RNA sequence: GGGAAGCCUACCUCAAGAUAAGAUUUCCCUAGGACUUUAUGUCCUCUAAAGAGCCGUUCGAGACUAGGACGUUGAUAGGUU
RNA sequence: CCACAAGUCGAGCAGGUACGAAAGUAGGUCUUAGUGAUCCGGUGGUUCUGUAUGGAAGGGCCAUCGCUCAACGGAUAAAAG
RNA sequence: UAAGUUCCGACCUGCACGAAUGGCAUAAUGAUGGCGGCGCUGUCUCCAGCAGAGGCUCAGUGAAAUCGAAAUCGCUGUGAAGAUGCAGUGUACCCGCGGCUAGACGGAAAGACCCCGUGAACCUUUACUGCAGCUUGACACUGAACUUUGAUUGAGGUUCUAACUCUGUCCCGUGAUCCGGGACGAGGACCGUGUCUGGUGGGUAGUUUGACUGGGGCGGUCUCCUCCUAAAGAGUAA
RNA sequence: AUAGCACUCUGCAAACACGAAAGUGGACGUAUAGGGUGUGAUGCCUGCCCGGUGCUGGAAGGUUAAUUGAUGGGGUUAGCG
RNA sequence: GCUAAAACUAUGUGCCGAAGCUGCGGAUGUAUACUUUGUAUACGUGGUAGGGGAGCGUUCUGUAAGCCGAUGAAGGUGUGUUGAGAAGCAUGCUGGAGGUAUCAGAAGUGCGAAUGCUGACGUGAGUAACGACAAAACGGGUGAAAAACCCGUUCGCCGAAAGACCAAGGGUUCCAGUCCAACGUUAAUCGGGGCUGGGUGAGUCGACCCCUAAGGCGAGGCCGAAAGGCGUAGUCGAUGGGA
RNA sequence: GAACCCACUGUCGUUGAAAAGCCAGGGGAUGACUUGUGGAUAGGGGUGAAAGGCUAAUCAAGCCUGGUGAUAGCUGGUUCU
RNA sequence: GUCAAGUAAUUAAGUGCAUGUGGUGGAUGCCUUGGCAGUCAGAGGCGAUGAAAGACGUGAUAGCCUGCGAAAAGCUCCGGGGAGGCGGCAAAUAUCCUUUGAUCCGGAGAUGUCUGAAUGGGGGAACCCACCUACUUUAAGGUAGGUAUUGCAACAUGAAUACAUAGUGUUGCAAGGCGAACGAGGGGAAGUGAAACAUCUCAGUACCCUUAGGAAAAGAAAUCAAUUGAGAUUCCCUCAGUAGCGGCGAGCGAACGGGGAUCAGCCCAUUAAGUUAUGUGUGUUUUAGUGGAACGCUCUGGGAAGUGCGAACGUAGAGGGUGAUAUUCCCGUACACGAAAGGGCACACAUAAUGAUGACGAGUAGGGCGAGGCACGUGAAACCUUGUCUGAAUAUGGGGGGACCAUCCUCCAAGGCUAAAUACUCCUGACUGACCGAUAGUGAACCAGUACCGUGAGGGAAAGGCGAAAAGAACCCCUGUGAGGGGAGUGAAAUAGAUCCUGAAACCGCAUGCAUACAAGCAGUGGGAGCACCUUCGUGGUGUGACUGCGUACCUUUUGUAUAAUGGGUCAGCGACUUAUAUUCAGUAGCGAGGUUAACCGUAUAGGGGAGCCGUAGAGAAAUCGAGUCUUAAUAGGGCG
């Protein structure tokens, strides 16, 4: 805090309390008592304990039916209301879409759809695969999770 | 996340003045001697749960003396002559015909002399 | 029975807030309605006594007070002789 | 026996020994005081170590030496008003 | 002096005067210390009256320190041992104003005396340990000739100039008591400086200067063995 | 503090003081001058002690620094075995 | 207050007397059995320094493009009600735009004390005091209002300063009109107060200028780890010399 | 003995008119005198007719900012169930 | 009717409690043109062509702020844009400007007073005084230029002193000053810890001084290693709190080796890599900008973006505003275009320079004395630096491998240049936050380094909110044409009325109900009559509380406190066990005789990375052995297992 280096007032005979700086933490405008610094919050994960948790959410997004496999999925061009068409007749309205690669055009048709996004198959994440309603994956998504063992 | 006291602070304050309600001067409206009061009238009340008990059996032993006397008996030979007589009945009611119904407190006295004889 | 500058009286002053608030002499006030909470009851109307005080002139009374004298039916103060 | 660090008694086994004819006795003195940790160095040994290798220097281990560190569990090698 | 622990003079068993940390005196001087007298007085016996300025009342403005909260009496006792607040008891209708200072261990300043803290500062020294300063010798800057003498070497003496010195004279830069260069003169291998080294060193600096203890200091004590205290096992304090 | 007194140092590039040095004060002075120390007009005066500490002058015996480096003792190995 | 006691000694019948014991209702800890439990039995539940266990509330992140909200959020203020407690829930009034279940996650997470810090406001108390004891009185004027302003008639005080000037220092306080909230230790129509507009005229007064003292700086220069110290020639510097 | 410079006694004042004064007396007043302007000396330093006095109401080591949030075996405080 | 005795009701100067309604004050809630911490990308300077920082001036009205400079809220040119504008506090008015293109935005020019390195001399900063040359005026001037010091170079001149030299002058070129952090170098503490203190620590830290660059420094072995291997420098992880150092105290603390980041070498006289300027060409980026989709009805309401119903866009559902909460109202957003002119960077070529006074390293290596640095404090002390005194060999030579010798291995000092990986943030742009929300967050959200304090260095505040829109209250009344208020009017609301959202507490009034003037104390608590209002009429609710039993506050510190022991005048707001790293134990989860990665790479919480760490064996000082091992002559005994 700015100034505060010299003692106030006499250590005795003034009937004060007796003081050192004007910005003790004790008066009005002093400093912070324990004041904080930027703090890194991440945490070390075993890597065996993240591929099982992630094996978890899928075993039970299989048994709560909100995983949904599909051969093929594609969009013929961007347009956000083709895509919009696809999930409804899918019945999969609000959805993580998982595929081998993301195609432009997927990408470009689902970024303005909200409760919609769309991933590729090395990139899932513990979070949203269980924030969205349902998942939407591909056969070709599945084998290479498969592959990778959650 | 910095936290602000007043709320929750304010509430506990006004609780404690409230609960010191009619209390004289600034008993009843500065914290730290209202907070004072309150803690002892919780004391003493829990000290004077145990005195009224004491109180009330003194005062059903006086009229029942005073019954016994105008009948001819003291309070110690009447309660010797219930209980050697066998009745049961407890000074509160005891008292309660004597303060209300002289014909049975008397009838009372005159078992209690017959077992005494 | 006697027996001390000692005690209670006796002498002087204060004293009924002595809430046990004492006593004596003299003086003053005696009208109508309504109502319900039928009672030293509540609203109206009419009455305002014997006295006390405010105010003024003041004091040999006085910090302020209190106390005393007087206010035209008058010598209370100042003045005048 | 004992907070620790320490202190005390000890049958018995092996080797060498002294005195006894021998069974045996002897690991200081009738006993309980006659005392000083650690660090740092000195001396005698040693089948240990040895900064490229062979040595050596230095270090380690066993035995032993130097404090009235007496404020005697000893704050410094070194200090009065 | 009626009465004199002070004063003046004298006496000399000076606890513990004494001759430049001066001795004994001394005219004048001192808002200097002690003692006495005249005059004078409210200093006093013993206070009285009067004048001004406050105090008091009215109108206007308008502080202070303090403050746990108060429905804030006396006495005797009790009790963290000196009570408005506890016990017993006595007295006491409610509220101002002018005065007063016996109490509220009244207000004021985390006691300055005393002790403690392995606290502080400054001062002293024949406390400890450094350093500045002063001083000694060796090596370097540092050279040339003769000579004499000690146990191959050391030491000494006398000359010289060329290193070096001059807060001496003259010339020039230059309008200049600085400085620089030049010419002399007086010194001269000395003095002086660098490195190393012995001595001295409260001048300066950092520090130390024990504990127990019927307060602390002074005195005594501080480790080990024997007896008693020690209450018939062990242990047990001053 | 003082006029007066005494001791002592200082031969001039003075002693002494300031400064790291250059330099500056002393002093544009020169022992009838300058610094340090004590005493304190004036009158009469100022006794004894050099064992201690200091200062001044001797002495060249004992002790002692750096420097110098005579001897002696080890390490290593060509070689001999 | 007590004397064939309400004293003392001895004996005997009763009774009073505690948060002790018993009775009735409730909570909680431990153990034993019910061969899940949350039901019975037995034994426990005074506590400083401490150790252990279980929770309530506050701010923020996700859950949350969800849910509540102008048919009224947060906050403030009453009332009623619930639990063993920290606390919760509902609702009248005020208020006028935000609030946020559940379950997880992070903490500037809870105040009465530290002669604690900041602001506000009490007690003392309408108490002390209103700053040289040179001194005031009356008539008229203006004004909402006059002891204090203006005019007039008297009284008193200073007069080696309480009068008149200069330098230093200050900076508009100077003059006029206008206003009285705050400032003026009272009121004020007055003011060194607010607002608006004016006002300082030099060859001779002073400064500037020429000159130098103490002292300062200092080309080169000498000295010093650096910064820098001193100093020559010079150049500044009045409190002094020059129409 | 006035101005001027001081500060010996007493009363008052002590939340003062005043963080050192007023009043009545008092000392020096041609000198080692008082005073204006402008300069020099800077913190273990300066200056001191010497009291540890003075060095901006501060002095047995000035003030300011940094080391610095010095250390404190000491005192105080430490918030819901 | 009189008297007597007994016994009710009746007062409030004032006070207490409760409730209602106010005042003061500014808490709380909600809010923010202000702060705090970062990420990515740039950039890393300004100045004698006069800087940073200032003084003064400049407007129709002109106080402050902003802009600008006597050409003075501004002038010229080019480009953009297309209906308004004459900067803000800060309204209002007047003069006006503008589709013949204003205001405004970007680029390039012109002007640019005085002080300040300040540089013509001086000086108390914003002032005083000058000289020379050219042109111009006729009077006591004007315009333009030049005039500092030091260093370097050229030219001229020139002493003692004969040549010379010193010295002196002119011209040309360059430098000085300011500013964050990081770099390099010259000096260098103490508080503290060691439970005292001197060696030691703190620590080469704080501070002072000099001086660069976009980075700097270092750098191509007279280096390590010890199977005869590696191969310049710099940075990170590990090795390892190990080996060692140490009043062997407190503490200090490596290296070898391994894994990564980045990779680069080139020269000493015909002279290299590289670097810097200038010019040209190409590429890229930057400084204004243009277009940019799609909503209606209904209900509540002052106001719709909210309710209900049904539509449309989406490569646009980022964000902000609009009278409450908007994809479709406005500004924007995705996307698609855009430059007269100027700037940055990259590459290539051309010309300069520089590298480069240096040609294999002698007063050097080594040595004696004293110090300093190495984790290493004189230690068995190698190695590096040097103040002082000395002093080689020079490839058949020399340095190192921690006293020293021999043998082996390895390198070539006394000459140089060199990018990257690394360090930082006064600045510029974009984006972000389990960061603050007016006692917080910068000292400063507001005319703040201000007011104020001090001689000075320096210290250093407080202070945000009417309303959607001023629609900021015409007019009437009281009053002094004051202040203030009551009406009226505006507004959804005026108890939103100007220091104006909400309006808490301390503290201070007024009104109503009950109690209270014969009674002694922490002010309550357990009982309990009466009164007033309400009422579900009671065995009820609210307020009060005669009379009565009991009862000496709280905190701290103590053997022990009502203590006359400490602290607190009261309220509101703030105020104290944290953070990082290491380690041990407990709980919980994964895996399990195994467990786990670190730095780092990585369109990045994934996936790679096995170096390293812990566990799986102990004994001994150690060599050594090993389910054993040490001690010993011992296979005995015994200690650790
Ligand atoms: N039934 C009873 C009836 C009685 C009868 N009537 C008689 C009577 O008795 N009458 C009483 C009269 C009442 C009272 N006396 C009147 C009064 O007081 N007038 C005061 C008049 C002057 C006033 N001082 C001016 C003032 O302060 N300006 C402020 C100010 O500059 C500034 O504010 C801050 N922060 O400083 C700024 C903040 O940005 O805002 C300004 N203002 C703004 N307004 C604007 C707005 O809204 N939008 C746009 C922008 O223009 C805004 N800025």
């Amino acid at each position: 805090v700015s100034g505060g280096g010299k003692k106030p007032f006499r250590q005795k005979g003034t009937g004060r309390a007796r003081a050192g700086s004007i910005r003790s933490p004790i008066w009005v405008g002093g400093g912070k008592t324990f004041a904080a610094r930027p703090q890194d919050w991440s945490q070390k994960v075993n890597r065996k304990m993240y591929r099982g948790a992630m094996q978890c959410i899928l075993a039970e997004l299989v048994r709560q039916d909100r995983l949904v496999l599909v051969e093929e999925f594609a969009v013929a061009a961007p347009k956000t209301k083709e895509l919009l068409a696809k999930l409804n007749d899918l019945n999969a309205a609000r959805a993580l879409i998982v595929t081998d690669a993301v195609d432009e055009n997927l990408y470009l048709a689902a970024r303005n759809l909200p409760h919609v996004d769309v991933v590729d198959a090395t990139a899932i994440d513990p979070v949203s695969l269980i924030a969205f309603d349902k998942v939407v994956m591909s056969v070709a998504a599945a084998k290479k999770i498969e592959v990778e063992l959650g | 996340a910095r936290v602000k006291r007043g709320v929750v602070a304010h509430r506990r304050h006004k609780k404690i003045l409230a609960r010191a309600k009619g209390y004289y001067g600034a008993r009843s409206r500065v914290y730290r001697v209202a907070f004072q009061a309150v803690i002892k009238a919780g004391q003493y009340a829990y000290r004077d749960r145990r005195q009224k008990k004491r109180q009330f059996r003194a005062l059903w032993i006086a009229r029942i003396n005073a019954g016994a006397r105008q009948n001819g008996l003291s309070y110690s030979r009447m309660i010797d002559g219930l209980k050697k007589a066998q009745v049961i009945i407890d000074r509160r009611v005891l008292a309660d015909i004597a303060m209300h119904d002289a014909v049975a407190f008397a009838a009372l006295a005159e078992k209690a002399k017959g077992a005494l004889a």
